[PDB]
């Protein structure tokens, strides 16, 4: 009943799994957003050039 | 394929539940993934899947 209690109220102890999805998810968003960068081009979007 | 008044892309055009105001010409959910155009003739909102 304490095990049922401690995980149905507190959300902090699930942080170990929560990091792994978050460490996955931060890499995905920064993977896509690099297309907004020019790398010294006149435009970051490809279709304009 | 589609070309709009400055912005362009390629995909399927279907209906939508999202709403606009008198000023929008563009639409993206997160991290420059353009998905929503209210058309410049019928003034009717669409999605880009």
């Amino acid at each position: 009943g304490k095990i049922q209690d401690s995980l149905s109220s507190t959300a902090s102890a699930l942080g170990k799994l929560q990091d792994v999805v978050n460490q996955n998810a931060q890499a995905l968003n920064t993977l896509v957003k690099q297309l907004s960068s020019n790398f010294g081009a006149i435009s970051s979007v490809l279709n304009d050039i | 394929n589609f070309n709009f008044n400055g912005l362009t892309g390629t995909g399927v055009l279907t209906e939508s539940n999202k709403k606009f105001l008198p000023f929008q010409q563009f639409g993206r959910d997160i991290a420059d993934t353009t998905d929503a155009v209210r058309d410049p003739q019928t003034l009717e909102i669409l999605d880009i899947t």
